[PDB]
């Protein structure tokens, strides 16, 4: 019950590891999903792998 | 952007894909277009030549 811009967190470039599987990374902002889990954690680095 | 039918331009500029462009230097959001691939004796049948 919210649109998402998905360019911010596209264009910060603030991330280590941006991996997307099923979509693009430039679709994003053109799709329309029906819902969409956040998973928000710490992990060491070598185990981001 | 995609192929014409029939189009073969071979081109090493590697391309931008985030909000500022590299300028041919391989960082951030600026990936190598020529991917290579794995060929192996084991390979599945879908990953074999």
């Amino acid at each position: 019950n919210c649109v998402a811009d998905y360019s911010v967190l596209y264009n910060s470039a603030s991330f280590s590891t941006f991996k997307c599987y099923g979509v693009s990374p430039t679709k994003l902002n053109d799709l329309c999903f029906t819902n969409v889990y956040a998973d928000s954690f710490v992990i060491r680095g070598d185990e981001v792998r | 952007s995609n192929l014409k039918p029939f189009e073969r331009d071979i081109s090493t500029e590697i391309y931008q894909a985030g909000s500022t462009p590299c300028n041919g230097v391989e960082g951030f959001n600026c990936y190598f277009p020529l991917q290579s691939y794995g060929f192996q004796p084991t390979n599945g049948v879908g990953y074999q030549p």
